[PDB]
């Protein structure tokens, strides 16, 4: 039982035609903006404010409890971002742009220190592993028919 | 192969001269007893095809797809008529005639011996087709779905069959057997180019290619259920089955006539796949899926190696099942709320147990969870194009992490979290429904259970 | 005809029996869930035999007892490997999950969909074994999902709370990431070698290139979640208490480790992923103890402390010892399947409370309880001669005598006193004190199931390290001679350690308040990383996959191209071509120029 | 006196440290009492269907009709090609194309270039 | 969550949840009692310092300072009540919860079991029925003509009358349904 | 502060119908209307299953080659070995290094 009229339209440009969309819509005359009018394809749907739902009271006796969402209020173009099972924006503690900071200076002092410790490892003060039979040639590979240079290890 | 085709035909006066009150019982059990007969075909050889005589053959390709059709055929009876109660007895019998023309065009297409033949059958489907969406669909976009089904396919069409009667000037032959036999090079000039794409525009346009794709979400969605059914598990599958066909003739050029395709495929496939993570309609949903899965198939076709045509196939089943099952269980939905939108009808979990049930195996199924034939087949594709090129595991990977997230978030959608309160007529799931399910999917584990009958010829 | 064999077949087939009887007329009675538990304890119970033939003769077999298909060269066969791991790991599995099942019988009382939640139990019980017994590719794949989608499913237990669905998103999303490797290592261990099976595999790659291996390392990443892609195992924690205690602690979550030590044949032979394996494993052990030490939530605590322990089996790893990390894998199992256990004790008898600064003085007012936990405790601190000794305090020696990355060194040595640091402040917030819980008083353990399940574990926790260490056969050279500091090192750090908590920890006693540093912040709220990372990709993506693919190009420029032209042209034509005013006199002169123009133009060239 | 807290897009402003919300005008409580009476015939409307005992169904709600509209069928007829528009188009379904293709191209050229000197190590690889 | 909401809240009203807020978190960094009991009574009376200020410039500066003062030094992780909306139990038992109207749809034979409550359910769907028409006309009358003003909603007057809209606030499932 | 005098008895008398709804969810004595050995657990669930697979390995399995691969006992020196008889001779006098 949704009449046309109802239904979105274009870019509003009168201020006759943005109280007419702000009606249709359920919002204060003050209240209600467009998005630019670019060829994007928006048209008449308003913009409301980017905070995600989680942002919202959860004390109050909402419509859809889950959604925090009440009925016939006008919906954010991208609702289904931020139904909070999803992106969420809401106000941090510790300022953003300082996060950052913190995680991108902890990743690469760790990647350089790794860096340099590959290039000054650690090791004991022992010479190589000795083994038998010519550095076990049969063993790892085989080539019986070859006869390898001889390797020898000598008592200290 | 008239064994099945006549009793179809049989099917069509059998429905004309029912009593009123026995038409959808009379056509189901005989549509099942088909579907059984239809299971002889299975038994193939390792050397060559059945040929029955001049005019149908049987490969080891064509078999499943003859199968599932005639499979298909009663499940689509069983999901209309639930909404078509309220019709004239006249309109259901068109109705019904309607999908056994369908039938009997697709049994006749997946069989014929000779290109002009399968292109006269591939053409006479889109008839049927375009009456049931424009007839029974219920919103009005359907008559503009109906359009874009129509041109986007006849603009991809009668270029091939110009190509398919030129070719018959120069060979002397249609016949695919001949064909294969007196295969000859193709030379690389501007003809021979155009006539590659010729012979390869039309089953692009089916599958659908990324970038021709535009109607598949509009039939799909303003198609009544049957339809929709129809239309992702069979009729998107004509544009492979007539690729895998049409390729032994087009080397070498495919060599490198097949790179747009390549990346608009891999590259469609991503987006496709990123589409549906924002969706408010869950039928577009399980289109844009469809998209992703034929991008994939496309991939297979396109490298032309044996593991990728055994994925191509496998796929194809597979998502013919899986794609028929999640229609249904969104229509289920709908009837109850009569609305598409996904964030209306929530919780349904609580509400209808075994109806969520049916939701999670099938989602299960689409993010192609081991050992399922969605799997294999995906993952022989996956494969074939590694070797195609190292880099692809890339974009293959993207995808798989993509699938799952939109399947899954579908649902979570649906499924779970609270009910909605002001909702209070979702009844209970009746015998029909869980039986639909159950026909559907009991079919899909079966068949991973012996996978090298939907493995294809190679 | 040598019962090997037929045990080791039969353990891992009598474990579906209930999942077959699921819909009979036991599945909808109040005895199922003690029926599982009954199969679980006779698998456990049958599952000793081969074990001890191992034991004995040191017996080792691989059953291909189904062929599923063939390709046109390669033979896909249902194939079970019962080499030392599986013959070990299924016992131990067996027994954890035999006690966490009788403690489920009395945590989940309550529960509507008891016998549902044992169904589930046993469904990841059957994939996990299935992961571990898998003698090719695509059956360990089998499992890799299996166990994937069984805790998707087990995480988000309680549907209707958001954040749950949340987490078990999450969960899929990263071990999705994983299984990117996972399938990159099957398509190039299947176009390289031609095979599935690990017997051709290790064959025919006596030097393995880098692909294969960064593709098997990007996977045990994922399944075990280490730094790139550790966040969803704390969040895990939204789970029942019995499923984090089996699935993320102890069972599923070292089944990434599992898959590097069953390749370790061609690990052996690259350095690159070796380095790059004991990095990851240094930078996560690191991470995550360095998080542990501030939370208060203790399921939070213990999460944070397996994802340091595994940290640690992926530097054993690294530096070439990988039955040094089966072991650890299978010492690791008992005292934190009892850790968990001890926690969820506590959280029942608080009316469901997980936060330690609501826990008071349980000391005396739960005793079997503390002591279970105190020796939990102890055995993950590495206490001599418990069963954490005989494998965190070798891999700390080995880390220690070996060539390799000095700051990776560092970070294991950090990461070994922070462990003992997390440990203090679990005891000493929960266990020490005066009450600071709720005046009504329902403090009660004393229930059999619970006590029994925990002393099974608690008699494992003080016994299996000797009992196992004593009866496997050597397969590492032994570091025999070290200098005598070297050899204190891992006992040194871990009092220093206590010595530091206890500190800090008494200091909170002090009547003075002070804002907190930008240290404790970072280390509070998990170095930031799930704060930017699940915020800012996630908008990106979902912002992009709307305004781009969807409207953009969907919606206007595809449509604008090809369809929308057309029927534009097409209609401009038509009102150009129909729109004749009917006149004579036009489309006379109209023939004229006609004929003229034919006359000039065809009729002229002949 | 202390640090300060600024906002970002993903990490937004609270309602406590808002300057708007601390210098408050006669106008602005009319507006929010506005706002409030808005919210209320909403609420009173939702409610007389919820309560109704002969109301059997969907509560159909026209903002979740117009926004779903709004998502998909309003955006073509609100659309024009514009420099913005053209060139966005242009770059996210070009560029990406023209990238993957000089990428799989470079790739396989080099691995055909390998394949012809026979040097690329193809022992054991049957299956393709 | 049982209150109708005001359209703003007062100086007051903020005040009050700002001294709430502050005292759990300060709680929150305090975990023994004594110590919390110490430094709570230090804020109190750093709140009550400043209670007697007639000019209301200064009070809402002051206000401004003491909330930019708790965000700098709030509590990254807060104790929170299991069931509270931030809680490890918030909606735990929310699966658990059918609305009545589904017991409508139970088969003859679920409903052969349990005969005096469905007599009951009977009983109580002819109150409302009965009611319904009352209160709408209470309704009616009651709102002033450029609608409601707020969500606030009136008792019932008469003889025997029902407060309006009582239906599905008075058959809630429950806390704990299942 | 606190409720006005609309607001207050508003609350008793929804807390009234609630108390009466909540007692009206009780159970009466029939509410539920029902319309109308001891070692057998090892054998139906451990001899059985093992009966099957043992009788599924020995005859069908183990009836094609490399289906049951077992790796070869290790030998030692100074063992006998079964089949053969052969002994294994002992190694290379120890230096004894005792
Ligand atoms: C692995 C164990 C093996 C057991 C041996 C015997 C198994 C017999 C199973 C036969 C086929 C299942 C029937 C399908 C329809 C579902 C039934 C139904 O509608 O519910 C009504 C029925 C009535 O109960 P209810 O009280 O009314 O509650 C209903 C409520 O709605 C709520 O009900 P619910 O909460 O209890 O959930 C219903 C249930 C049912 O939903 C399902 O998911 C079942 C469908 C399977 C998933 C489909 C997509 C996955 C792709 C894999 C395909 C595998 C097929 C293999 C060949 C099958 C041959 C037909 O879902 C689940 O419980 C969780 C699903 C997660 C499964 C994760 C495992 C992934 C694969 C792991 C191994 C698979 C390969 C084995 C060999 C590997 C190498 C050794 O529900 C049940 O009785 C419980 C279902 C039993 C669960 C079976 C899960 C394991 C079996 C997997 C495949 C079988 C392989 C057998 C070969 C031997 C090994
Ligand atoms: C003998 C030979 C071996 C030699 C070994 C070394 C010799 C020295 C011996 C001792 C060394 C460490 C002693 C303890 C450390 C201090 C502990 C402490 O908490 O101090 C309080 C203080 C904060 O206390 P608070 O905020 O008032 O506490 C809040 C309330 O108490 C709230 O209270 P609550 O109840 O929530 O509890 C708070 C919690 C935790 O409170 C915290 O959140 C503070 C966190 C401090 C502990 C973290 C230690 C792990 C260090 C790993 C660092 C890896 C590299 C990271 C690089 C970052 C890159 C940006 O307290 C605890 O649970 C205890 C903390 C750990 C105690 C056990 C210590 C063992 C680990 C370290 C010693 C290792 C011993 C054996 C070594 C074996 C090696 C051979 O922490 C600090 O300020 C110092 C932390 C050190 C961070 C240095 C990083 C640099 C910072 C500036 C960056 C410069 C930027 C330059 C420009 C760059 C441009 C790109
Ligand atoms: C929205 C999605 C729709 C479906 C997508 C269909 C994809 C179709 C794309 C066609 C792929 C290639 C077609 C022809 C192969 C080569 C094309 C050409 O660019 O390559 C060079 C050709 O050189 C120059 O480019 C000449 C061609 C330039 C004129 C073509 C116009 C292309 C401009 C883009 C128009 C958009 C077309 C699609 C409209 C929708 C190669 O040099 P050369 O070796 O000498 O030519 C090979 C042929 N020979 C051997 C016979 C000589
Ligand atoms: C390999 C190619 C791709 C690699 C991955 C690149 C980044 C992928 C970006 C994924 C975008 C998906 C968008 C839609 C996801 C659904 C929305 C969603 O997940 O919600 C966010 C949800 C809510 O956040 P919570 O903290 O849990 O709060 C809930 C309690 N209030 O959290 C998430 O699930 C976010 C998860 C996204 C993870 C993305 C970052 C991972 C990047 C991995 C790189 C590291 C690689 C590791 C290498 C290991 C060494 C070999
Ligand atoms: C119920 C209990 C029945 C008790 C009486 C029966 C006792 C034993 C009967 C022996 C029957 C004869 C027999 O089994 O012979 C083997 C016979 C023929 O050999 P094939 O390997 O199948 O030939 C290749 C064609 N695929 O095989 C069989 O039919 C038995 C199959 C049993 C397999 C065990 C179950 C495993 C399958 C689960 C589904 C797996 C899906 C795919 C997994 C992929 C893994 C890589
Ligand atoms: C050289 C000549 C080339 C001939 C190509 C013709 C393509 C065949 C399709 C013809 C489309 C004609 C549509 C048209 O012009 O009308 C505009 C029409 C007006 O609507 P009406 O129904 O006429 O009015 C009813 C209300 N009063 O606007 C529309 O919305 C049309 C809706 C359906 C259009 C569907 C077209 C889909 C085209 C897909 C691609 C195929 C193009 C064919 C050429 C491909 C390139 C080789
Ligand atoms: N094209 C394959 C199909 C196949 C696959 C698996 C099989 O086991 C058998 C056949 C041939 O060979």
């Amino acid at each position: 039982h949704v009449t046309k009229d109802m239904f979105p339209g274009p870019y509003p440009k009168t201020p006759e035609e943005r109280a007419a969309a702000a009606k249709k819509y359920n919002m204060r005359v003050e209240d209600y903006e467009p998005y630019p009018d670019d060829g994007m394809g928006y048209g008449d749907y308003p913009k409301l404010p980017d905070r995600s739902q989680q942002e919202r009271d959860p004390w109050y006796d909402w419509d859809h409890p889950d959604l925090r969402l009440n009925w016939g209020e006008p919906i954010h173009w991208d609702l289904d971002m931020y139904i909070r099972n999803r992106v969420d924006t809401s106000p941090t503690p510790v300022s953003w742009n300082t996060m950052c900071k913190h995680l991108f200076g902890f990743v690469a002092f760790m990647l350089f220190m790794f860096w340099v410790g590959e290039i000054y490892p650690s090791y004991q003060p022992v010479g190589p592993k000795q083994y038998p039979y010519n550095d076990l040639y049969l063993e790892r590979g085989g080539d019986p028919t070859k006869e390898p240079e001889p390797v020898v290890h000598y008592e200290i | 192969m008239l064994k099945i085709i006549i009793p179809t035909t049989m099917l069509l006066p059998m429905t004309w001269m029912s009593k009123h009150n026995m038409i959808w019982i009379n056509a189901t059990v005989h549509s099942l007893l088909i579907s059984l007969i239809s299971l002889s075909l299975l038994n193939q050889l390792g050397e060559n095809s059945l040929n029955f005589s001049l005019t149908f053959f049987s490969d080891s390709l064509s078999a499943p797809l003859l199968v599932l059709t005639t499979w298909l055929l009663p499940l689509m009876l069983m999901a209309s008529q639930s909404h078509l109660s309220k019709e004239t007895t006249t309109r259901k019998k068109l109705y019904i005639t309607m999908l056994i023309l369908l039938q009997l065009f697709l049994i006749m297409t997946f069989t014929a011996t000779e290109l002009i033949l399968f292109y006269i059958l591939f053409e006479a489907t889109l008839v049927p087709t375009l009456i049931i969406i424009t007839r029974w669909g219920n919103q009005t976009e359907r008559l503009n779905a109906g359009l874009y089904f129509l041109f986007y396919t006849l603009a991809g069409s009668l270029p091939l069959l110009v190509a398919l009667v030129y070719i018959q000037n120069t060979t002397g032959s249609l016949n695919f057997l001949i064909i294969h036999y007196w295969s000859h090079p193709l030379s690389n000039s501007w003809s021979n180019i155009f006539m590659w794409l010729a012979c390869i525009m039309a089953f692009m346009v089916k599958m659908p290619l990324y970038g021709l794709h535009l109607w598949l979400p509009k039939a799909h969605v303003e198609a009544p259920i049957a339809g929709s059914m129809v239309l992702a598990a069979v009729l998107l599958k004509l544009g492979g089955y007539g690729m895998m066909r049409i390729t032994t003739i087009l080397n070498p050029l495919t060599n490198y006539m097949a790179y747009p395709f390549l990346m608009l495929s891999m590259w469609g496939m991503i987006m496709t796949s990123s589409i549906c993570l924002r969706q408010t309609d869950l039928k577009s949903l399980i289109a844009y899926s469809s998209v992703s899965h034929m991008a994939l198939v496309i991939v297979a076709i396109m490298i032309q190696t044996p593991w990728s045509f055994m994925g191509a196939t496998a796929l194809m089943i597979a998502h013919g099942l899986t794609s028929s099952m999640l229609f249904c269980l969104a229509n289920t939905n709908y009837e109850r709320v009569h609305s598409r939108t996904m964030i209306l009808a929530r919780g349904l979990q609580t509400l209808l147990p075994l109806m969520a049930t049916w939701w999670l195996v099938a989602s299960l199924t689409n993010l192609a969870l081991p050992p399922s034939i969605n799997l294999i087949g995906e993952l022989f594709i996956i494969t074939a194009s590694f070797s195609w090129s190292n880099i692809t595991i890339i974009l293959m990977g993207m995808n798989m992490m993509i699938t799952a997230l939109y399947s899954l978030y579908m649902l979570i959608t649906t499924q779970r979290g609270k009910y909605t309160h002001h909702i209070n007529n979702i009844k209970p799931s009746f015998t029909r429904e869980n039986a639909l399910m159950a026909l559907h999917i009991l079919p899909l584990l079966l068949l991973t259970l012996n996978p090298k009958m939907i493995l294809g010829p190679l | 005809m040598n019962p090997f064999a037929s045990l080791t077949l039969t353990t891992l087939t009598i474990l579906t029996i209930p999942i077959m009887m699921s819909n009979s007329n036991i599945y909808k009675t109040n005895l199922y869930p003690n029926y599982v538990k009954t199969t679980v304890s006779y698998a456990f119970t049958l599952s000793l035999v081969p074990l001890l033939m191992f034991m004995h003769t040191g017996q080792e077999m691989i059953i291909s007892n189904w062929h599923w298909m063939t390709l046109q060269t390669v033979e896909l066969s249902l194939s079970f490997k019962m080499d030392y791991f599986s013959v070990m790991f299924i016992p131990v599995a067996l027994f954890v999950t035999w006690s966490i099942m009788e403690f489920s019988m009395w945590y989940m009382h309550s529960d509507p969909f008891i016998n549902r939640f044992f169904k589930y139990l046993l469904l990841f019980l059957i994939t996990m074994m299935i992961l571990v017994t898998a003698n090719n590719l695509f059956q360990l794949f089998i499992g890799w999902e299996g166990v994937g989608i069984m805790s998707f499913l087990l995480i988000g237990w309680w549907h209707g709370r958001t954040d749950a669905n949340t987490a078990a998103l999450q969960a899929i999303l990263y071990n999705r990431i994983g299984d990117i490797g996972f399938v990159l290592s099957m398509a190039w261990f299947l176009t390289h070698s031609n095979a599935w099976d690990l017997q051709q595999i290790f064959m025919l790659n006596n030097e393995c290139p880098n692909m294969p291996l960064i593709g098997l390392l990007l996977a045990a990443a994922g399944k075990s979640a280490q730094f790139g892609l550790h966040p969803w195992l704390p969040s895990a924690m939204e789970g029942p208490t019995p499923v984090s205690a089996l699935l993320h602690s102890s069972t599923m979550v070292v089944a990434g480790v599992f898959l590097l030590i069953r390749f370790y044949p061609l690990m052996e032979t690259n350095k690159l992923v070796q380095t790059m394996t004991l990095c990851l494993g240094a930078i996560t052990t690191l991470f995550t103890a360095l998080c542990a030490i501030t939370q208060n939530d203790i399921k939070k605590i213990v999460a944070f402390s397996t994802s340091s322990q595994l940290g640690l089996m992926m530097v054993t790893i690294g530096i070439n010892q990988p039955h040094l990390a089966f072991l650890h894998i299978c010492m690791h199992a008992f005292f934190k399947a009892m850790l968990f256990m001890c926690s969820g004790s506590i959280i029942h008898s608080l009316n469901d409370e997980q936060d330690i600064r609501k826990m008071g003085g349980l000391y005396k007012a739960m005793p079997f309880t503390t002591t279970a936990l105190i020796i939990g405790s102890l055995a993950l601190t590495g206490m001599p001669y418990l069963t954490g000794f005989y494998s965190k305090d070798l891999i700390i020696e080995a880390v220690n005598m070996s060539y390799t990355n000095a700051w990776a060194l560092l970070m294991t040595l950090i990461a070994t006193s922070l462990t003992a640091a997390y440990s203090t402040r679990i005891i000493f917030f929960a266990f020490l004190g005066k009450p600071r819980f709720p005046p009504l008083v329902l403090i009660n353990e004393n229930n059999p199931l619970l006590i029994n399940s925990i002393k099974r574990l608690l008699i494992g926790s003080i016994f299996a390290g000797f009992i196992i260490s004593n009866n496997i056969p050597p397969m590492t050279v032994p570091n025999t001679t070290m200098p005598l500091y070297m050899k204190m090192t891992a006992l040194i750090v871990t009092i220093m350690g206590f010595m530091l908590a206890l500190e800090l920890n008494n200091t909170t006693y002090y009547l003075k308040f002070k804002y907190p540093s930008q240290t404790y912040k970072f280390s509070n709220m998990l170095g930031y990383y799930p704060s930017i990372m699940h915020r800012l990709p996630t908008y990106h993506n979902l912002s992009m996959s709307q305004k781009s693919a969807s409207s953009l190009l969907d919606l206007i420029w595809l449509e604008t191209i090809l369809p929308k032209t057309t029927s534009f042209i097409q209609m401009k034509m038509s009102i150009m071509v129909s729109n004749q005013k009917g006149l004579i006199k036009l489309y006379f002169l109209s023939f004229l120029i006609t004929i003229m123009i034919s006359m000039t133009l065809f009729n002229y060239h002949e | 006196s202390f640090p300060k807290y600024k906002p970002s897009r993903l990490a937004t402003l609270p309602a406590t440290l808002d300057p708007a919300e601390y210098d408050i005008s006669p106008e602005t409580r009319k507006a929010q009492a506005e706002r409030l009476a808005i919210r209320s015939r909403l609420k009173r409307e939702y409610l007389l269907q919820y309560n109704d005992p002969n109301r059997l169904g969907v509560i159909e709600d026209p903002a979740l009709i117009r926004w779903t509209y709004a998502r998909s069928a309003n955006i073509y007829p609100n659309f024009r090609p514009t420099p913005k528009t053209s060139l966005l188009g242009a770059l996210f379904g070009i560029g990406p194309l023209f990238f993957w293709y000089y990428v799989f191209k470079t790739d396989r050229d080099k691995k055909e270039k390998l394949i012809q000197e026979g040097k690329l190590d193809q022992t054991f690889n049957i299956s393709y | 969550a049982f209150s109708a909401p005001a359209a703003y809240l007062t100086h007051q009203q903020k005040v009050l949840r700002l001294y709430k807020r502050a005292l759990r978190h300060l709680e929150s960094w305090c975990v023994h009692r004594d110590k919390y009991r110490y430094f709570a009574c230090l804020m109190r009376a750093r709140f009550d310092e400043h209670k007697n200020e007639k000019d209301m410039v200064k009070a809402t500066q002051l206000l401004r300072q003491a909330e930019e003062e708790f965000w700098y030094g709030q509590h990254p992780q807060p104790y929170i009540f299991p069931e509270s909306p931030g809680g490890t139990s918030y909606e735990r038992y929310e699966c658990y919860k059918v609305p009545e109207w589904c017991l409508d749809d139970w088969h003859p034979s679920e409903k052969a079991m349990y005969p005096d409550y469905f007599a009951k359910r009977e009983q109580w769907k002819r109150l409302r029925r009965e009611s319904w028409e009352r209160e709408v006309k209470q309704l009616q009358e009651e709102t002033p003509p450029g609608g409601p003003r707020t969500e606030a909603l009136p008792p019932a007057r008469k003889e025997g009358d029902l407060p309006p809209l009582w239906w599905h606030i008075v058959t809630r499932p429950r806390e704990r349904p299942m | 502060s606190g409720y006005t005098p609309d607001e207050k008895l508003r609350l008793q008398q929804l807390r009234e119908l609630r108390r009466r709804w909540l007692k009206d969810q009780e159970l009466s004595p029939r509410e539920p209307v029902l319309p109308p050995r001891h070692s057998i657990f090892a054998v139906t669930h451990v001899l059985i299953p093992v009966w099957i697979i043992h009788y599924y390995l020995k005859y069908h399995v183990t009836a094609k080659p490399y289906t049951v691969v077992e790796r070869k006992p290790r030998i030692f020196p100074g063992d006998t070995i079964l089949e053969t008889g052969e002994v294994i001779p002992l190694m290379k006098e120890f230096p004894d290094q005792h």
